[PDB]
DNA sequence: TCTTAAAATCGAAGTTAATATAAACTACATAACAGACATAAGAACAAGTTACAGACGTATTACATAA
DNA sequence: TTATGTAATACGTCTGTAACTTGTTCTTATGTCTGTTATGTAGTTAATATAATTGAAGGATTTTAAGA
């Protein structure tokens, strides 16, 4: 809660391998979601590869 | 280790009566007297001082060392 | 105080246990007390609070 | 074999946070709330029972001194 | 050489501390009984009066049972 650095290094850890499943409604076919390696930013914004 | 208070050794009522009798209050005070030092305080005995030195000597300490500028 | 036990118990049935005295399981259960007290053996119950 | 009324269905997320009309008196039994008392449980003090510690006193041996 | 007398030394030990334990004694929290008030239930009323009710609405297609 407090939002020490440890914890963002920590987080950087948990993060390093573990991926994500995205999605976009209406799921017409399986390519609607599917996943991808985590590289974190500042922002509030999800970064999508073209 | 050096800046907790005596009873953290957890000291027999005999032992740590004694010690607080001589206002011995920090483990460096312990360790900065010598065997022979100890020995002279009242109603502090030979059993009590060896039994001081096993419980000392189990946090990795021992009697005698020289601690510069304590405290 | 009823750890891994069903029921909580007074100092009557902790006597029943091995001598039915009410004081000395009182004495003993105070000098546990300042036992545990003690700052060695209580900095991990103390961060729950 | 041909009308004719029913029955069922009709894309995902996302967000979203409600209202609003229209018998009285009497009699009885029951439940709830408050107060006081007795009881069981704990806190406090003091005593007794017991072994061990801590330094002293004693006993023993060896060195020194005296004959 | 040997009695003697001091001195180191090791072992009992008398006493001061402390642990274990009980008596008992006082205090308090709780459970219970009892008395009083509010709540909840129930029964009755005697000009005469005698077939609701309120909406609601541009649907477009299929399939499947009743009626003839």
């Amino acid at each position: 809660e407090r939002e020490e650095a440890v914890v963002w290094d920590i987080l950087d850890e948990v993060i390093r391998e573990h991926p994500v499943l995205l999605n976009r409604a209406p799921t017409l076919h399986r390519l609607g979601i599917q996943a991808f390696e985590p590289v974190l930013i500042e922002g509030k914004a999800i970064q999508l590869h073209p | 280790i050096l800046l907790r208070p005596v009873d953290d050794l957890e000291l027999t009522v005999r032992s740590a009566n004694c010690l607080k009798a001589e206002a011995i209050h920090y483990i460096g005070d312990l360790v900065q007297r010598t065997e022979v030092e100890l020995l002279k305080t009242p109603n502090l005995g030979k059993k009590s001082l060896t039994e001081i030195k096993d419980v000392l000597a189990s946090r990795g300490l021992s009697l005698g060392m020289r601690l510069e500028n304590w405290p | 105080f009823g750890i891994d036990m069903n029921t909580d118990h007074t100092l009557e049935e902790v006597g029943k246990q091995f001598d039915v005295t009410r004081e000395r399981i009182r004495q003993i259960e105070a000098k546990a007390l300042r036992k545990l007290r003690h700052p060695s053996r209580s900095e991990v119950l103390r961060s729950f609070l």
